[PDB]
């Protein structure tokens, strides 16, 4: 419980790369997270939007 | 069908060319939504309801 000022450096670091990281799962909008998806389901004219 | 009574037909365990489909000029209309018809060839699916 002493090292607290340390150990939250290492918290704040694996919070904000654990959100960044998730981030790739949300759809903001499109059809899918994920790029793969979108490249094998759409002809690009379709799949640039 | 009458458009009511809607007939639904289970398609599975199977192979498709969806070629055969969309080159038929027959079709007086053909659209497709979060599928490209030229890029169905590559897919699978869980079923498909026809």
């Amino acid at each position: 419980s002493a090292l607290g000022k340390l150990q939250d450096v290492v918290n704040q670091n694996a919070q904000a790369l654990n959100t960044l990281v998730k981030q790739l799962s949300s759809n903001f909008g499109a059809i899918s997270s994920v790029l793969n998806d979108i490249l094998s389901r759409l002809d690009k004219v379709e799949a640039e939007v | 069908a009458s458009v009511y009574a809607w007939n639904r037909k289970r398609i599975s365990n199977c192979v498709a060319d969806y070629s055969v489909l969309y080159n038929s000029a027959s079709f007086s209309t053909f659209k497709c939504y979060g599928v490209s018809p030229t890029k169905l060839n590559d897919l699978c699916f869980t079923n498909v309801y026809a």
